[PDB]
């Protein structure tokens, strides 16, 4: 039979059968209970709208993501999300399909063990396998080397790989991602008068960020230009009218990636953690990693980031090496495409964690040889 | 998109039912009463008693 | 058995069995004791004529409404009105019929508790339920969202509802209604010479208001036109002759709704309390409330109000949103039609306040789960 390549993510759940080009169903991972009282009788009001249904009734719900930073903080809601994904968005019972979840690097063990225990006890799948979210993104590019920066919505991690041999001592995981950029944008919008507070209006700020923000090639020059002319002010129409005008908030929101001091984080930007991740590698594979830097994940879709990052790394790196940044147009679904490719391989067909194996060793089987 | 749009009409179908089918509970109230005439035949009394 | 859908109102009591299209008996709610001496013996003169009987002998009575502004100020008279409604206008003993009263929002608790105590002790009904007068008017329109402006004769209230979830923090109750318009019309008629003082002549002024007054589309232009031409002066024949001619009093009486400063009230008109009630709602359901504005209640029957209100709200609201005002021709009985629909539902059949429940918790049961 065919395998189910699910990809929990944090912000958008992407799923679909193995062997295709794009995920079959992509929908936000939010579960929102209603918060008001409700007076109409017999309206058929449910107790929790999940997935894309709660992005249409969000006016009277309190949306809450079940995955904070890679890790899962609310297991009941995550179980509800998985149940919805299997039964309503794909309509395939899990009793007859292997599953291939994905997990960020350096995550707590208990999260992974609980994930496999749920998949084997509640949904009762035949066999499931958990894979690191960066190796898949490297599969999708058709490479076999390269250092991949997978800046998702929950957590940004940077896994270097050479000739198929991952370097476990050079993984640099940073917890700045799309959600913190949404919060920072929502916080700097208040400097013009627009106040978004409700958890429903966070979605509106996210839409503003997606449609308007861009990464500046040079920050100081853009700050000077936006403060003199008015060629940058782009307007946007809220879900009820009252258009708003975003000035130099456009390139200040995604600039937080390269200067995490804006949101008070100490660490260095995504332009310098990649160079540090390279320098921890051996001295003889640094040229190949320099030449095959891969971008993935949703947050790396800002217009103009593949040039800013290349300029920064070229500034840091030695002058002789060639710096090349691979930015495929299908960046958002790169991890899932790689997952489909991996699940479609014949050599991989014996790596699944078969159910009888789980019955013999318990949920701690995932840390064992079947990784 | 078609199924999503059709969902709203399916939900509104119940409201339409409640609006329409329920008025059939009773509609004979329009019927008026007798209000008969005398044709100068209902004059069978004198000025004897008026308190009763 | 069938349920009794009574609707106390203030000015017209509307009642009838559940499941029909129109109330069976509609009659003014006035109780008038005779005031003169009375010399004929054995005429069979009663001590209080209630309902529609006191609108024919009003020449020698002192009519007094038992409901001032939604609240009930004279409980004995209200009990008399209910007794008349049950026994003479419907001729069904209440011992064998559930009842569904209606109550304005934000009313004193003691009023509701006394109402249920009367219905359970004096009339001894099997089960009664109290419902907010605006949710029913939303039922009758066949909608499930929308903000309903129910401008009755006692009190005008504006309850917004979305997807069946009422928003309790956005109810704007204003005490200007048809009765104040009658008093203001009676007060401005004195500018031509016609003086109505007696409580019986208030009914004549009410008839004048119903038959002649209309809401102007633009107030200043109408004031200028009525002051130059004479195309507006419509005449009306009193109950004894001596026709009167109403000039620019025609559109000045119902204009008080949009400018409550005429009768000295501070608050804003019904055109601006609706917009304020909308703006208190969440930012994502404002479009739906804009598109589904519902009118109900008797006082919204003035010829030309559904255009003036739309013009005013379109002036206030953002230019992109579409403003639509639902004004069904059966506006007056909208609340009662909705009450019939609600009482005819199967899902609602277990929400009644059964008598044994009242015996166990006292009259304060109404504020509890059985709302
Ligand atoms: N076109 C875009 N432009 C800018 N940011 C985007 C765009 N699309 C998605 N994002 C950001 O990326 C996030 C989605 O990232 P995604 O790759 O789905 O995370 P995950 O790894 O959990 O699947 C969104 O929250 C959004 O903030
Ligand atoms: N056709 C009409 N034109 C103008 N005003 C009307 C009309 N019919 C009723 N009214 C006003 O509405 C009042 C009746 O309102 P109603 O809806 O019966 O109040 P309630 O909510 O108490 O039932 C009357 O007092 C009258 O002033
Ligand atoms: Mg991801
Ligand atoms: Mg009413």
């Amino acid at each position: 039979t065919t395998a189910l390549v699910c990809d929990n993510g944090s912000g958008l759940v992407k799923a679909g059968f193995a062997g295709d080009d794009a995920p079959r169903a992509v929908f936000p991972s939010i579960v929102g209970r209603p918060r008001h009282q409700g007076v109409m009788v017999g309206m058929g009001q449910k107790d929790s709208y999940v997935g894309d249904e709660a992005q249409s009734k969000r006016g009277i719900l309190t949306l809450k993501y079940p995955i904070e930073h890679g890790i899962i903080t609310n297991w009941d809601d995550m179980e509800k999300i998985w149940h919805h994904t299997f039964y309503n968005e794909l309509r395939v019972a899990p009793e007859e399909h292997p599953t291939l979840l994905t997990e960020a690097p350096l995550n707590p063990k208990a999260n992974r063990e609980k994930m496999t225990q749920i998949m084997f006890e509640t949904f009762n799948v035949p066999a499931m396998y958990v894979a690191i979210q960066a190796v898949l993104s490297l599969y999708a590019s058709g490479r076999t080397t390269g250092i991949v920066l997978d800046s998702g919505d929950g957590v940004t991690h940077n896994v270097p790989i050479y000739e198929g041999y991952a370097l476990p001592h050079a993984i640099m995981r940073l917890d700045l991602a799309g959600r913190d950029l949404t919060d920072y944008l929502m916080k700097i919008l208040t400097e013009r008068g627009y106040s978004f507070v409700t958890t429903a209006e966070r979605e509106i700020v996210r839409d503003i960020k997606e449609k308007l923000c861009y990464v500046a090639l040079d920050f100081e020059n853009e700050m000077a230009t936006a403060a003199s002319s008015s060629s940058l002010e782009k307007s946007y129409e809220l879900p009820d009218g009252q258009v708003i005008t975003i000035g130099n908030e456009r390139f200040r929101c995604p600039e937080t990636l390269f200067q995490p001091s804006f949101i008070g984080m100490e660490s260095a930007g995504i332009h310098e953690t990649t160079y540090n991740s390279i320098m921890k590698c051996d001295i003889d594979i640094r040229k190949d990693l320099y030449a095959n830097n891969v971008l993935s994940g949703g947050t790396t879709m800002y217009p103009g980031i593949a040039d800013r990052m290349q300029k920064e790394i070229t500034a840091l790196a030695p002058s002789t090496m060639k710096i090349k940044i691979i930015a495929p147009p299908e960046r958002k679904y790169s991890v899932w495409i790689g997952g489909s490719i991996l699940a479609s391989l014949s050599t991989f067909q014996q790596m699944w964690i078969s159910k009888q194996e789980y019955d013999e060793a318990g949920p701690s089987i995932v840390h064992r040889k079947c990784f | 998109l078609g199924t999503r749009a059709k969902e709203s009409l399916d939900l509104r179908a119940h409201l339409k039912q409640v609006k329409k089918e329920d008025i059939e509970k009773e509609n004979r109230e329009v019927g008026d009463w007798r209000k008969n005439i005398d044709a100068l035949s209902g004059m069978e009394g004198r000025k004897k008693k008026f308190e009763g």
